[PDB]
RNA sequence: GUGGAAGUCUGUUAGAGUUGGUGUCCUACAAUACCCUCUCGUGAUCUAUGUGUAGGGGUGAAAGGCCCAUCGAGUCCGGCA
RNA sequence: GUCGGGUGAGAACCCCGACGGCCUAAUGGAUAAGGGUUCCUCAGCACUGCUGAUCAGCUGAGGGUUAGCCGGUCCUAAGUCAUACCGCAACUCGACUAUGACGAAAUGGGAAACGGGUUAAUAUUCCCGUGCCACUAUGCAGUGAAAGUUGACGCCCUGGGGUCGAUCACGCUGGGCAUCGCCCAGUCGAACCGUCCAACUCCGUGGAAGCCGUAAUGGCAGGAAGCGGACGAACGGCGGCAUAGGGAAACGUGAUUCAACCUGGGGCCCAUGAAAAGACGAGCAUAGUGUCCGUACCGAGAACCGACACAGGUGUCCAUGGCGGCGAAAGCCAAGGCCUGUCGGGAGCAACCAACGUUAGGGAAUUCGGCAAGUUAGUCCCGUACCUUCGGAAGAAGGGAUGCCUGCUCCGGAACGGAGCAGGUCGCAGUGACUCGGAAGCUCGGACUGUCUAGUAACAACAUAGGUGACCGCAAAUCCGCAAGGACUCGUACGGUCACUGAAUCCUGCCCAGUGCAGGUAUCUGAACACCUCGUACAAGAGGACGAAGGACCUGUCAACGGCGGGGGUCUUAAGGUAGCGUAGUACCUUGCCGCAUCAGUAGCGGCUUGCAUGAAUGGAUUAACCAGAGCUUCACUGUCCCAACGUUGGGCCCGGUGAACUGUACAUUCCAGUGCGGAGUCUGGAGACACCCAGGGGGAAGCGAAGACCCUAUGGAGCUUUACUGCAGGCUGUCGCUGAGGACUCUCACUCCGGGAGGAGGACACCGAUAGCCGGGCA
RNA sequence: CGAGUGGCUUGCUACCUCGAUGUCGGUUCCCUCCAUCCUGCCCGUGCAGAAGCGGGCAAGGGUGAGGUUGUUCGCCUAUUA
RNA sequence: ACGACCGUAUAGUACGAGAGGAACUACGGUUGGUGGCCACUGGUGUACCGGUUGUUCGAGAGAGCACGUGCCGGGUAGCCA
């Protein structure tokens, strides 16, 4: 997390670092199958470690509050 | 006096220029004769250097090869379609008719044909409201009702990417590396820190504008700084 | 670093060199035009009236 | 316990810089040098080679700094006795 | 450097031997650029060489660079050029679009060469031996042949394979030493041809419901381990090459750690890490061809740049030689190189100066200030405050240990790896030299790394993340161009332009009157064309009607420029200073008052505070960390001081050689007074004074150096500013032309944009040309 | 109130220098003046003594160390004839 | 080329109600200044001797280097305070 910043930086942005990358680095479920499996690729890219599935997301996250009210409409 | 920033800028060199010759492709949507049956297989997620944000690779029936500009989910394996006669799904590209209102959308073209103008960076969407015979309303990521041909094409679902402006670069470095990307000259110096002769806001014993910031339309260039035609400033009221 | 006799070192570079038109050691190797008759710019070779006195 | 992050630390590794000694020198070794001391030293890092930007114009993390010992407007010749 | 010796007319410095040193990422070895013959040989000394020279990078004359397989050449990169097109009065000018070409010698891509020999001087080029590539021809094979692979790639951590080297063990070969038995060197052998294959991937078998596996992550009924197999690596092993080569000789074997090279896994990006030619895909024999250009030497304290044989500057490779140690660190030492960072001789060698050692007692009393110097120091154990953004503060502080010798233990496969134990023992001292922090506290600033005045400023200044405001829907905002056109832009509001504030934390009040910006606007003002009246046989000209942007007028707006007082219990001019902070890096009075601290404190810190003349993004308060930033205190320390001494090295002084410059109206051995344009070696009066020379420290020559930077003067100059004067670009707006049909409207045909086209949008507007009004330090 | 001396302060003047007479403080080292702070000899005293106060001759010698401040000056401390 | 002070005797005396409290003269010392000298104390002493770390000469012996002594311990003469 932040800890790599020292006592650099501040509360704020540091703490917001650690916030979007502890979600940014959570186990998500694939898209695909359903496993855990996803971790970050780059900038918005995901993929699955199990079945190889390479899916275009969010920045940080894999799905994004947009992304998903999508899906309904 | 000098020529201010703004005057170097339009040159052209270097230094003000975007490094091109580092990007991948110029997204637009494909030509279609007609028909619809276009369609394709992702074949890869990439980073596009001009953008921040993912880009697919996609190979079209018809042989074609080229990266798209990608809606938030679509993968590997996935197929896209681009027509009058599309399905209506995540990552597929048809005109603003034949979508069905209410439904996000991205790289809408300004004029059918032109390959997509609004709404093409990370995590945005326009949002189609009506239809009609003659004119498609759209509403735009900054808010603004924009009448469209209905013959426009543009793309399901809102762009990849989103919530990157949520983190901050926490460090000069990252933005450094982030600025070298862009046809753009970072740092920026403030005008009130540099001399008479470079911008109309130096000089001075102290560090302070010497007029009002709230400049006119028809103030010249190397006069037009500070608040450009501001309708108003402050936070107040 | 002074701008004198230490930054004189490192010129070691080549530009100007021997014309192939005018025979002057003028011909520019990075930019392939002579400061001296004007070969790799025009046709014409160079020459301006300011090289004499105005009268002369 | 593992892991080995970082415009992280110490560091005359290489290399980059130039705080103090207001030392030595000051018809110099040198038209900006010497020595001791000191800063940085995985990064907005340093560097070679190539290449782009030209004079009221460039370039400038801005000191009116820099554009060949030349800069509040380079240099050459001309206007010019 | 010294003693001998050689040569020579002539020798400190040319050559030989011995002894004595210097250089260890360089003073060695190989090179890029740049130089251009400086390379080698012979003959020389008039020049050059910091003295001399028989020597030489000098003078003269001769000689020297050999390539199918090392570079270039070929390819493409940022980008550059040419031609076409278009612009321009025009071009040697100018952007776009097309086409073509250029653009990489250390250091991008890349068909192919190794070992040895040889010359005064070249060498993967010649010679000897062995091998390889491409193309073409003949012949056999082959119909496959272009999909695909390759070329081809970022930063960080890391495993495995593995050569050289180094080291360890033992043997052999040669050498050194001479109380021992030790110590040094060697022990070799290529490209290439053949062969072997770990890792990764995959297949079959198998069937795990908890096992498999790693340094770590991890894997699995969507099939784990195990087993069998496919594909598959090194500049690596093995065989050949090789009764080749090389060596006086032996011409070894094992091992560990392993640069090169090979091959895997993991992590990071608001950052995504070239391209093209070429190669593979796609066999073998035999033969022919393989042109052209570069190749000498230096590559630097004498061959490059810097006027010089300049203490400066200048890229790449050797980063594995030994001891040492954490180390590419110090110190010592090999190999290799050098005594050319090139003048010597003499004096116990004085004064004075440069670098430096040591100083008793005291211990910052020195000083603007502890400037300079000093103190501390490596490793391990113990232990560690306030404060804090919980990261940090922290190596806090403070305390203890530290060698050698003897015999051992533990981790590990092992190390010539690491951690411990017992006993013995010497010194003043065991990180014994070297290497190697002094510590603690208060206050100010800027949050941090970062940037800067090349050459007096490194800072509190710039930047920065973070906060905020403004403009813009892309035929945009912003900006360049005379134009043709262009940047932003392979971009699209989670964008990018224009500005302000400058991490975090707690906050950021009141004022729209002026100025600025923006919108509105009945009425007023408001130019030119066209129109109406008068005038003129026409024309000038006078007047009217209509009225755009702009302005008056109104509104919004302060994280827009800025402001936040006097008086009384409102007045100027809109408001009349809220949270804070406060004798400030802002406080005139001022050394403010009180306190702390000291023998004594214009300093510092705390409280107070009516603040000459603080205060909220002209940001306010505050604040951990950070800092060659500014002030202050304590412990420690010390030649900073009391107060100076002695010593070391290089000068200084004498001798040989070489050999400048500054300066000079003239005269000149001056001193004390006076006088003088009032600051005299020269005038006047007196005094003193024999001439020449050496050293010294600099009192005077208003000493030398620079036509004074300060000041004023000139109807001098330049940069900058603005509501100075006058103009100019540019923006907005009316009008005319392009321009067409039926004060409001429709259409399509020019014109513009979108679309590959069909066609779609827009449309007599827009663009462009002309003019008229407004704004107009952007510019002159 | 009146008369003066000095040339340390300050001001006035614009004579001297703008083809430069290097600034303030300090420091170091030298000579001087007396309008004398101490030291020697004196006079007076509201001089008992002691300690002073005022005055006269006298410049031989002395007149020191520190805390704040760049300070000159000055404030403060402890010694001191 | 000497300046000045302190201390003792004079004296708890003269003087003085008391408190307090001199002098002439004779002595001893200190301080500053001065000129000179090194028996003594102290400094230096890269003359010299020893201890010891690293490395090199194979060990030993005996030695070189570590900036003009590696460091530490001691130190004659001379020069000095
Ligand atoms: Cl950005
Ligand atoms: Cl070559
Ligand atoms: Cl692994
Ligand atoms: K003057
Ligand atoms: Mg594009
Ligand atoms: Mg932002
Ligand atoms: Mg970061
Ligand atoms: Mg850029
Ligand atoms: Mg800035
Ligand atoms: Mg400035
Ligand atoms: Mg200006
Ligand atoms: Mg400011
Ligand atoms: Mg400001
Ligand atoms: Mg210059
Ligand atoms: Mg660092
Ligand atoms: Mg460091
Ligand atoms: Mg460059
Ligand atoms: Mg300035
Ligand atoms: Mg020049
Ligand atoms: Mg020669
Ligand atoms: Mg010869
Ligand atoms: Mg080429
Ligand atoms: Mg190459
Ligand atoms: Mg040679
Ligand atoms: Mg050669
Ligand atoms: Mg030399
Ligand atoms: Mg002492
Ligand atoms: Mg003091
Ligand atoms: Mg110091
Ligand atoms: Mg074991
Ligand atoms: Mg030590
Ligand atoms: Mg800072
Ligand atoms: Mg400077
Ligand atoms: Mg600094
Ligand atoms: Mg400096
Ligand atoms: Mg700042
Ligand atoms: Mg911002
Ligand atoms: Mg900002
Ligand atoms: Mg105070
Ligand atoms: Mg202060
Ligand atoms: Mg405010
Ligand atoms: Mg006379
Ligand atoms: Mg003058
Ligand atoms: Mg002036
Ligand atoms: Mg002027
Ligand atoms: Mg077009
Ligand atoms: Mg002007
Ligand atoms: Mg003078
Ligand atoms: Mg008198
Ligand atoms: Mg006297
Ligand atoms: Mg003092
Ligand atoms: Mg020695
Ligand atoms: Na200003
Ligand atoms: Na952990
Ligand atoms: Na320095
Ligand atoms: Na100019
Ligand atoms: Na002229
Ligand atoms: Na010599
Ligand atoms: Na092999
Ligand atoms: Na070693
Ligand atoms: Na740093
Ligand atoms: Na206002
Ligand atoms: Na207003
Ligand atoms: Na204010
Ligand atoms: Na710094
Ligand atoms: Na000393
Ligand atoms: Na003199
Ligand atoms: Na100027
Ligand atoms: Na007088
Ligand atoms: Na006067
Ligand atoms: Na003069
Ligand atoms: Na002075
Ligand atoms: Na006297
Ligand atoms: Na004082």
């Amino acid at each position: 997390r932040t800890g790599r910043f020292g006592p650099r930086y501040g509360l704020k942005i540091r703490v917001r670092v650690a916030d979007v990358e502890i979600k940014h680095k959570k186990k998500h479920k694939c898209p695909v199958c359903g496993f855990k499996k996803l971790k970050r690729a780059g900038t918005g890219i995901w993929m699955c470690g199990h079945c190889g599935y390479k899916i275009a997301g969010g920045c940080y996250q894999p799905e994004t509050v947009a992304g998903k009210a999508v899906m309904k409409a | 006096g000098r020529r201010i920033q703004g005057q170097r800028r339009g040159r052209g060199t270097s230094t003000f220029r975007a490094p091109s010759h580092r990007y991948k492709a110029d997204l637009e949507h494909r030509k279609v004769e007609d028909g619809d049956v276009i369609a394709g297989t992702v074949v890869d997620i990439e980073h596009d250097p001009a953008r921040s944000a993912p880009v697919a690779a996609v190979e079209f029936e018809d042989g074609d090869r080229r990266l798209i500009l990608a809606p938030e989910g679509v993968g590997v394996g996935d197929e896209l379609q681009v027509g009058v006669d599309a399905e209506i799904a995540p990552g597929n590209t048809l005109p603003l008719a034949e979508i069905p209102e209410g439904v996000p959308v991205c790289n809408v073209e300004s004029s059918p044909g032109d390959g997509g103008k609004f709404a093409r960076a990370s995590g945005v969407n326009a949002q189609l409201l009506t239809h009609d015979r003659n004119v498609a309303v759209v509403k735009l990521p900054s808010g603004e009702m924009k009448r469209l041909d209905p013959q426009c094409r543009a793309t399901i679902g809102v762009v990849g990417g989103g919530g990157r402006t949520d983190k901050p670069f926490v460090k000069a470095g990252n933005k450094h590396h982030k600025m070298k990307a862009r046809g753009t000259k970072w740092p920026n110096v403030r005008g009130v820190a540099m001399n008479a002769v470079d911008h109309p806001f130096g000089g001075g014993g102290r560090q302070h504008p010497g007029k009002p910031k709230s400049i006119s339309r028809n103030a010249p260039p190397g006069r037009k700084v500070g608040d450009i035609a501001s309708k108003r400033t402050g936070r107040g009221g | 670093t002074g701008a004198g006799t230490p930054s004189q070192g490192k010129k070691n570079t080549t530009t100007h060199t021997k014309c192939r038109r005018c025979g002057e050691k003028s011909y520019h190797t990075k930019k392939k035009v002579c400061s001296s008759c004007g070969f790799g710019k025009s046709a014409k070779r160079r020459d301006y009236e300011w090289q004499s006195k105005a009268g002369e």
